[PDB]
This record gives structure tokens, sequence and C-alpha cells, in this order.
RNA sequence: AUAGAUGAGUUUGGUGAUGGCUCUGAUUGAACACU
RNA sequence: CAAGGCAAAUAGGUACAGCAGUGAGGAAUCUUGGUCAAUGGGCCCACGCCUGAACUGGUAACUUGGAGGAAUGAGACGUCGAUUUAUCGAGUAAAAUUCUGUAUACAUAUUGAUAAUGACAAUAUGUACAUUUGUCUUGACUAAUUACGUGCCAGCAGUCGCGGCAAUACGUAAGAGACUAGUGUUAAUCAUCAUAAAUAGGUUUAAAGGGUACUCAGA
């Protein structure tokens, strides 16, 4: 925050609504995106996270 | 060929680009394997901000784009100084100084 | 507003009035609109399910408002509490 | 272009009731009819008689077609509770009796007793009406070009807008160029004080500045839009109200939207120059546009 | 109907309603071009009485439907290009169909001053 | 030759009417006339909408001297001279504008504010206290409360606030935490105890300014944390800033509304109607 | 997503039903006519 | 490899459902443009070349969003329209006066892009300009009226219907209601319609109980 919060913006004095104070309907969004593929197995520890993992397979 | 390139979106004269981990012979704008971020070119001034300064706001997930680049994974031109900017890639092109 | 659902039927007119919350507005027909208007009732919603006789529905609309399931018989008889939950979350009737 | 729907805004035979400060609309809103005539007519006929009166007011510069998508059968309210109810009982007498609550006797027995009967437990104010059909058009209160009339900063709807479109508002410290900009609780707009006294100010005729420059108090400066010195428009006093949604500034010309309008019991916060009657067939209308 | 009736299929599609233009509705088309094969005049039904302008014409698809001339004097005749719209005459049977008085070969009435754009008729342009 | 219809307007106007036209008594001089609350009426065939009083000119000084100067919380001053918490907020930004106004030597609109001032009813705060200025204590009607929900219970139930709030809902809470000066509720329980004025006073202080501290104390992390994802590379023309996500949550099916970047499935929505295309939030 | 559920014209000497048709609402990758 | 169309002869090619474009068909849908500057891809040690993908300009109210002007304006003791000849309207309407500078035009700067490369344009600021109405409806459904002409004729019509010599329904004139750079009409889809009813229908007399019940499968 390198320029202070001027009087303008109505972040200069922060007032937080109380719980359920309001209703406001968000519209449903369309579109979907890639579901990112995962990378180790779904139970257990795998091998890739072990010590030398890196070093057994890109070794120099 | 796994390849960590842009998708060009949005509408004319408003260009809105989207870091994906796509194979390299596919179409630009195909659902790709993961989206890694965003990237806009035109540049943002801050709002109560009269300096005149300039930035560009990029959201990229570098713990994933990180893992990618570590099996293979070949950034382009474009995406190759993004992530040498953040210090993951060291640059490709530098300016001359004689 | 009238107390829960009510249904009545008029040969062949059979006329079904709900209760809805405050500010739902008179979202019924017509002749509906003009009697709760006139009784007094600012929110509720009707249906006409098996005929729209212009008579037969007023007269099973007007026997409906008199047909209105009251909490406190009801009460009585169960032996139980019908407690309005509307009255004791904002500490008294809101009309 | 001035639209065929424009040729008599303020007709002294239709007697349409206008958001402007104009004297021709201050007799039309004084001379209104106390009662609208709803005895014979259908009530497809009643609808479409309160549509027009209250849409000759309500964002009367905007389409009937965008309207139509900005009506809202949500109406927003709230209820007043004091912290005093709220410590000493926990809602729990509400509920004694039958659920209800502990019947009382009937009005025709309570003063035939010298003695009156004890107070009931409750909220104080806890049995008023609350009008939600003034709320009908409570979205056109969100607008920009409506909040700036409002504020008292424009001399009509119209004339709030082109202070828009002009590039004179500047909502939180940034310049806005949308008169549709559905203001947010907490924005600060802010007009430009050339235009609001103009606006505001008193018709500049020159014939009476010929006899005033030659023959805290302001000085005559024969520069300026509106008259020298600045004096409030003939008429402004009979339109000199406030919404309690907005707090304002008149020094800067600044105001801030706190909070929608809001109806609560006894009163609202839409300023409406029609009956509950009338609100309320036009709120049937718009529920199915017929 | 039982559950077990609804399983084998009972519930089938009501009977289809026949439209108002079956030659446009069934290539679900606004219009159609035609080249008049007759243009006689059609008597109306029991409690009507008149004479409405009608002309048989031939589709570009091929059918042969009978159109009716809306407005006052018609300049169609034998082998006229003239483009159909849906439509129908109410007290005369068969006419189902009407015709554009803007269209290719029927031109709008001269004299028209109500409702112009219904009977394909310019402005009468005398301030212009 | 003037109408008959205009004719009657100048004759209301110069009679009737011509009280409106200079202001010369202080207060609302609206045509519905003083109503039986004390509240000028600007539209007689709409007797709920009322002309409701504004801050005084030296009241909205005595706001900010005490937020300010005497470093108060904002609750305390809202409960103090019942006005809204977010009114005190907005009258300290507004007057903020005005010490930058005439730090920087700009001409104040005053002849436009004492005129103005005089049509609209004031409340000043202080010393006359005569009325509050408004409710401090309004809770929203949430939609789940609207129902008419009548529970059957056994016959001897205390049936509480709380009881009523598990009817309504398993995730609603009752009115006395939506309210947005909740330590009044406790000011009052010691009161019931006979406990001595002032010394609640102290407690409501203390407690005000201890909620205040928290949550400015939950702002500052939570902006502190949104700037700590950021990384800002300077270059030869602008500042890149690289901010981090995490890129897996996009649901359960790649659907998420929170979710970054351009929906691959979606078509322009640029001709539908009502598809809003201005600015929807001033940053 | 807790506000979201509505009718109207037309069969009969007439009444009440049954039952279609049409209208009222929203829309189109639209066409035509007057603009 | 074969056949037909086009082309070809001793040949043995072509098929624009690649982009632009032409003819045809149809009620009906565009430019034979610029550039690889951006993004993506192919070849390449490198430099670099190629890319009708793509990015951009053009056409069409097809659609959406926005603009398309606000305030003042009383006796020009004028004009017009009706008609009770003195009443009711056009009418704050106009003219006029006072302001603004919106789309847009021009100018400057920044920016799309950087190692370098800008086809074209966006954004910001400054100055300047006040520019059209159109269409449908008016018996009821369904908001909105008279006069004249026509006389089951000419015509209107989504449904019921109107017209046979004193028509609020047809055709003119005026007024009124309403939408508006759009407005109506036609075609189609959803809903209306619990009008194929799984949620959720019905079958004595109104569409609909099988001629019968033993019974495999199945509930
Ligand atoms: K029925
Ligand atoms: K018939
Ligand atoms: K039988
Ligand atoms: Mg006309
Ligand atoms: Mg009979
Ligand atoms: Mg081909
Ligand atoms: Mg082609
Ligand atoms: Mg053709
Ligand atoms: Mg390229
Ligand atoms: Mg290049
Ligand atoms: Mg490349
Ligand atoms: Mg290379
Ligand atoms: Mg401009
Ligand atoms: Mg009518
Ligand atoms: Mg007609
Ligand atoms: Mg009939
Ligand atoms: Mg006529
Ligand atoms: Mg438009
Ligand atoms: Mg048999
Ligand atoms: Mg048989």
């Amino acid at each position: 925050d390198s320029v202070s919060i001027p009087p303008d913006s109505p972040n200069y004095i922060k007032v937080p609504e109380p719980p359920q104070s309001s209703e406001v309907r968000h519209p449903f969004v369309k579109g979907h995106l890639p579901i990112p593929r995962s990378i180790f197995p779904k139970k257990g520890v795998p091998e890739k996270v072990q010590s030398g993992y890196v070093n057994r397979i890109a070794p120099k | 060929v796994l390849k960590l390139r842009l998708a060009r979106f949005g509408r004319t004269n408003a260009p809105f680009y989207n870091i994906v981990v796509a194979h390299a012979r596919t179409a630009r704008n195909s659902k790709p394997l993961e989206v890694i971020g965003t990237y806009d070119p035109v540049p943002k001034k801050d709002t109560y901000d009269t300096t005149g300064k300039l930035h560009k706001d990029i959201k990229l997930d570098v713990t994933r784009a990180k893992y990618w680049i570590g099996v293979g994974a070949q950034p382009t031109d474009t995406v190759w100084r993004l992530l040498s900017l953040v210090g993951i890639l060291d640059p490709k092109y530098k300016k001359p100084q004689p | 507003t009238i107390y829960g659902e009510v249904t009545t039927k008029v040969s062949g007119t059979i006329v079904r009035l709900n209760s809805r919350p405050p500010g739902f507005g008179l979202r019924v027909s017509h002749r509906i609109f003009e009697m709760c208007r006139a009784a007094g009732i600012r929110d509720l919603s009707a249906k006409f399910l098996r005929s729209r006789n212009p008579m037969n529905t007023v007269k099973a609309t007007y026997q409906a408002l008199l047909s209105q399931p009251n909490p406190e018989d009801l009460a009585i008889g169960r032996g139980k509490k019908l407690v309005d939950v509307r009255k004791v979350y904002y500490g008294g009737s809101v009309y | 272009m001035k639209i065929r729907r424009l040729f008599k805004y303020h007709s002294l035979k239709k007697k349409p009731i206008r958001p402007t400060w104009n004297k021709y609309n201050l007799y039309n809103l004084a001379t209104a009819g106390r009662e609208p005539r709803i005895s014979g007519k259908t009530f497809f006929q009643q609808k479409w008689l309160a549509k027009s009166l209250t849409r000759a007011y309500h964002g009367e510069h905007i389409k009937e077609r965008k309207w139509a998508r900005m009506f809202s059968r949500r109406l927003p309210a709230v209820v007043n509770m004091d912290p005093a109810y709220m410590a000493k009982y926990n809602g729990s007498e509400q509920a004694a009796g039958r659920g209800s609550g502990l019947s009382e006797p009937p009005a025709y027995e309570k003063t035939a007793d010298e003695k009156p009967a004890k107070q009931v437990i409750a909220n104080p104010g806890r049995k008023v009406p609350t009008p939600y059909e003034q709320m009908t058009f409570a979205p056109l209160e969100r607008r920009l070009d409506i909040a700036i009339f409002r504020a008292l900063f424009a001399s009509s709807a119209r004339q709030a807008r082109q202070m828009v479109v002009h590039g004179a508002v500047t909502v939180n410290g940034k310049k806005m160029k949308h008169p549709g900009y559905l203001l947010n609780p907490g924005d600060l707009f802010q007009v430009d004080v050339e235009r609001v006294l103009y606006a505001t100010g008193a018709p500049k005729d020159k014939k009476l500045l010929a006899a005033a420059m030659k023959a805290e108090d302001n000085e005559i400066d024969p520069s300026k839009p509106y008259m020298t010195p600045w004096r409030p428009r003939n008429y402004m006093s009979a339109f000199a109200f406030i919404p309690r949604y907005l707090e304002v500034n008149q020094n800067i010309c600044a105001a801030v939207y706190l909070r929608h309008p809001v109806a609560r019991p006894g009163e609202s916060e839409v300023p409406s120059p029609f009956s509950p009657t009338i609100n309320q067939l036009a709120f049937n209308w718009y529920l199915r546009r017929g | 109907a039982t559950l077990n009736q609804v399983m084998r299929g009972c519930r089938k599609p009501q009977r289809a309603r026949h439209a108002v233009s079956p030659a446009l509705s069934s290539i679900k088309s606004p219009a159609l071009k035609g080249v008049c094969v007759k243009v006689g005049i059609t008597r109306p039904k029991k409690p009507n009485s008149g004479e409405r302008k009608t002309a048989r014409v031939r589709l570009s698809t091929g059918k042969v439907i009978t159109a009716y001339i809306p407005g006052e004097g018609h300049n169609i005749s034998q082998h006229s290009v003239v483009l159909v719209r849906g439509g129908r005459a109410q007290d005369c049977p068969g006419v189902r169909y009407h015709l554009v008085r803007g269209a290719l070969d029927l031109a709008g009435v001269a004299t028209r001053m109500s409702s112009r754009s219904k009977y394909g008729t310019k402005k009468p342009k005398k301030a212009s | 030759v003037q109408s008959v219809r205009r004719q009657k307007m100048f004759s209301w106007l110069d009679k009737k009417g011509s009280a409106y036209k200079e202001h010369t008594r202080q207060g609302p001089n609206l045509l519905g006339g003083q109503g039986k609350d004390g509240l000028a009426v600007p539209f007689p065939n709409n007797p709920y909408f009322k002309s409701q009083p504004v801050l005084s000119e030296g009241s909205r000084e005595i706001i900010y001297q005490d937020v300010m100067e005497k470093g108060l919380p904002i609750k305390a001053v809202s409960a103090k001279y019942n006005v809204d918490v977010r009114r005190v907020a907005a009258v300290i930004r507004l007057k903020e504008i005005e010490k930058r106004w005439i730090k920087e030597y700009k001409p104040l609109a005053r002849p436009y504010a004492r005129a103005v001032m005089k049509m609209l009813p004031q409340t000043v705060l202080g010393g006359p206290d005569q009325k509050p200025h408004e409710s401090i204590n309004d809770v929203h009607v949430h939609s789940y409360t609207t129902q008419q929900l009548f529970v059957p219970v056994s016959e001897s139930r205390e049936f509480t606030r709380e009881d009523a709030a598990k009817a309504f809902g398993d995730h609603i809470l009752p009115v006395d935490k939506k309210l947005r000066v909740p330590e009044l509720i406790e000011f009052q329980k010691d009161l019931l105890k006979e406990v001595p004025l002032q010394e609640a006073n102290r407690k409501f202080l203390n407690a005000t300014a201890a909620s205040e501290a928290k949550i400015a104390e939950r702002e500052a992390k939570r902006r502190q944390a949104v700037e700590d994802a950021i990384t800002r590379v300077k270059t030869d023309r602008f500042e890149f800033r690289f901010q981090e996500f995490n890129a897996e949550n996009v649901g359960h099916d790649g659907r998420d509304r929170n979710a970054v970047g351009w929906r691959y499935g979606v078509p322009f929505p640029d001709r539908k109607r009502s598809q809003i295309k201005i600015p929807t939030k001033v940053e």
C-alpha cells in the first residue's frame, strides 16, 4: 500500500455488516474449467515426495 | 509435447489471455489439461494513485507451473518471459549493452 | 394473510388459498383480489384447480376465509402448544 | 429528438406528476385527486390506471421494457428491536397460553372496569403495519441519476442525468459517465459545485441585472450562469426532502449511499406521491405485465 | 394408469392439431413465393355475404393453395409472381393464406392512409 | 388569452401556492403539512413517506470531533447520539473532504448550504437532545424468518428466541446477534442487576473499544495476507504483479463461482437482453 | 436461491359441468411490409 | 481401383462441405481487404522463412448495450381547431432566453510489446457542434372517440363477430391510448394446458372397463 486510502473510497472506515443482513443472489456462472489431474494416489504416501526422488530421476 | 502457452480470449480490441498446459499440436482455444493462470496485456493504473505508474495484473499458480517445467514442459517465448520475471527460468533474451 | 392453507369445493369449483410471507402481495385473480383487498388481506396466493365459474369461485373463496384452521382449537384438541415462530423471533407480532 | 411521449410533459388536463420542481408540476401535485375512481373499472382497467400514474413519476426516462426487468418482487424491510426487551425477556412470554400468546379480554369489557389491565410484554411499537406496497419502485432509487435528484443537487431527474452523461459526477473519487450505475452501499457520489448552483439556482434574466451592478453575504458577479447573488429556485421549498438512506453534505455537494431503501413499520423510504391503493395495483401489473 | 402401464409407454403424444397454414408451418417458413394460377372470387359462409378476392397460387414447393387478397383493388392476374404469408379468411373455406400487398408483383393500395404497413403503401409524401 | 385551466393555476399560485415561493421560516414547508408524528409530509396522498430530519451543520462536527480527536469507537458514538454506524462513518468521510477543500483553498457552496438547510428539519445533538436521530437497532427481515410456522411443542415448553431460530432454519441466528451494536444488550443486562450507571458506561466503552480492535486486527491480517500472495517485479516500464492461487479449486466438475480463468464452454452473451455492460463496482 | 405457484373470451332458452380452440407472458442465427 | 460430370489424347488432371467470391435454389444471411504487429502451430544449430488458423478493417437495426438535451418560458392581450357563440382544447406547447458539450470531429499523450518487430485500434485529456420521428391500436377480450361517406355492397377480422339507409367494429378526417429507431404482421418454440397427469388425471348417465375368468411371464 504505497498510496493511503483517501476518504473518497468506501474502505476508509470499515464497518463490517452483521451476520445474515443481505440476500444477494449471485447469477449462475456458465461454463466449466478442465479439472486438473491428480499427481499422487488417493491413499498412502507416494515415492515422489521422498528424500532423493528428484536426485534419482534427474541426476547431474 | 506439453507446453505452457497462452489462449487468447476476450472481445475485439480487448485481449485477455489464459495460461494453460496443452499439447503442442492442438487448437489454441481447445480445452487444455489445466489452467495455470491468466494474463492481461493492457496495463492498468491504481485507482487513487496519480503518479502515472502502470502495472500488469497476472494470476499464476507458481507451484503447479514449476511441476510441469520439471517434467519437460516447453513454455512459449511469451510465457518464458513471465516465468523469468518470477524467477523460475533464465531470460531468453536480454538487451545488448554494447 | 389467512391462517395456513384452505381448500373448498362448490359444485365443481375448487379453490385453494395459501398464506404467503409479508411483502408477497395479492398474486391472485381479479375476483379474489377484490375480496382480499376489501377484507384487509395483503399477502395471499390462490389457484382454481377444477373450474372457474364466476359465481362458484366467489362462494368457494368466501367459504374458505371462514374455514381457516383455528390455531387455538387445534392446540386444545391435541394437548400441545402451536407456538408461532415469527412472533417469538421478533418479540411480538410484526404487522 | 422529442418523442411523441414528451409532447405534453406538464399538461394541466392529464395532470401528470413528474420528478421535477416545475411550477406547473407543483400545481398538478397540489391539486391531485384524493381518491382515484376505481368503482366500476375492472381489474385490468385498475392496473393500467395505476401503471400510468406511477410511471409518469418513477423512472419516467426509462424504457418500459427496461423497467419490467428491473422490477423486483423482493421488497426489503427491517424491524426495530430495543435492547431493554432483549435483556429482560427471552421471548417465552410470547408463546404463553396456546402458542400465540396469553389472551386478553375484549374491548367492550376493559374500560367497563375503572382499572386498566397490566401492560402486555412486547417491544414498543410492535403492532403497526409495514407499507410494503410503497416499495414497488425502490430499485429505481439505486440509479446514479435518481440519487442526484433525491439529494437536492438537481431540479429534475432529466437534469440529473445530463450531469452524469456530461462527466460532472465523481463516484468514489472516480469519474462516472453512466447514469445507470447502480450505487452500492457505501458509495460516495459528488457533483460539480458549478452545475448544482445553476440547477438549483434561480434563472438568470439579464433585464434585472441592468439595474443591479450599479445600484456572509455574496457579491454580484455578471459572469456566471446563475443569477448573482445565488438564491434557491422559486419553488424548491415544496420539494425539499432528503431520504434517510442518503447522507448529503451541502458544502462540497457530495452524498453517500448508506444502504438500500427499506420499509419500516409505519413508514417507507421511497418518495412516491401515490397512495398504497395505487402502488398495490402497479405491483400487480408488473408481476406479469398484464 | 398404474405405474407398470406407464413403463410400457402408455403416455403417447397428443394427436396433432392442423395448422392454419400447413404449407408454411410444415417447413418452418414465414412466407413463400408463388405464381398465381387463377384470380377469382369466393363466396362467404352462412352468416356473411359478399365477394372475397382470392387467388389460386402455386408455391415454389409445388403445392397449390388459395390465398386471400387484402385491401381494395388488385393488379395481379394469371402468371403473376406474388408473395404468400400465413393467415386465413374465417368466412371462406379453403382460403388459409394471405398475400403481401407490397410483394413482388402485387402493388399496395395507392389511396391508403390508415395502417399503410399492413397494405404496403408508401407515405403520401405531401410536405416532403 | 390564458385558458381557464391556466387561469385557475396562477390564481392558486398567487394566493394558496404563494407561501412556497420564498422560504422565510426555518424548517419544512411542504404540502402535506405536519402529521400526527410531528414530521412534515411532502406528498399528501402518501402519509407514510415523511421528511425525516438531517444532522445539523454543527452536529456533523460534534460527531467528527468525537471519533477523530477523542478517538472513541464508532459504535459508542452511534449509541451515544443514536446515529447509525453507517451514517457516522459517512459523515467522517464527507468531513474529511471538507478539510481537503479548505486545505486546498477551494470555494465551498456556503450559499447553497445555508439556504437548503433551512428547508429541512434538523436534530442538533449534544445538550438539547429532544429526540433520537434514527433507529440504531434495525434488523434485516431475513426471508427465512418471514414464514408462518406454528411448531407443535409440549404444553409447558419455554420457547425462546434460540428455539425459534432453529425452527426457521438450522443456520439462522437470533435477533440478539444481528444487531450492529450488540454491546447494548450486555449494557442493559447490567442495569437489571442495579449496577451503578457510569460503571456500566465504562464496561460499554471497553466492550465497544475492544470490539473495534478485533475488527481492525482481522482486516489487517487479511490485507497483509492479500499482499503476501502478490509478487511485484519491477521492469523498465511497468511493475508486473504476479498473484498466486490454487488452480485446483475449480469444484468437483470444473464449475465454481470463485474459480480463476475464462470458462471454455460458453459463447458470447452480448446479444442477450438485460446484459449489463456498465462498471458494477468503482473500487 | 425461502417466494415461486394467478387467469381471460367463446357451446346453452337459461343454469351447472365436461372439453377443445383462441387471447394475455417470454423469446428467435428469423423473414416480410412501413420506417 | 471403378463409375459418372468437367478437363484431357495418348493424356491420365479436377471435385471450394479451406478463406473471399460467382451462378443456382430460397421468404432469407456479408468482403474476390490488411497483416503475421499480438496469440498458436510447422520447419530450422542459429538467423529466419511459411501460416485464408488467428488478429484486424468492411457490409446488414439481425440482436443487445449506450447516446440521441436540460432549465426558464402570464395576460403573442397572436394563430388554429372544435362548438353550447361562448364555452372547451391545441398549450408551457411554440417562439424566445439561460446553460451544458453526449454520440461524433479534430489534436496530443499513453497503450496493445517487447530482446526487437504496431497490420489496426483502444483508452485518457483538451477544444468544438443541440441533429429525424416513425409505427400500431381505438365493439368486447384489451388501455383509447366523435363526425362524415358507404348500405350484407365495398371491406374488417387473433377469438366471439361487424356491414341490409340515423355503423363507437368497414373507408376518410380529427381526437385519444400505447411502444419508439424501431413498430406491427407471418412462421416457430416454451408457458397458458393437471390439454398423455412418474410428481399429478379420468372411464354409471359427458371421449374411455376388455364378452368371460381359469392361468405362463410380470406386478
Ligand atoms: K375445464
Ligand atoms: K364462425
Ligand atoms: K362389461
Ligand atoms: Mg389517425
Ligand atoms: Mg336445451
Ligand atoms: Mg462440392
Ligand atoms: Mg466458401
Ligand atoms: Mg432466388
Ligand atoms: Mg505469427
Ligand atoms: Mg514475427
Ligand atoms: Mg510464433
Ligand atoms: Mg529460432
Ligand atoms: Mg466526446
Ligand atoms: Mg375499453
Ligand atoms: Mg383496420
Ligand atoms: Mg356465439
Ligand atoms: Mg374504422
Ligand atoms: Mg437500441
Ligand atoms: Mg374381443
Ligand atoms: Mg364390446
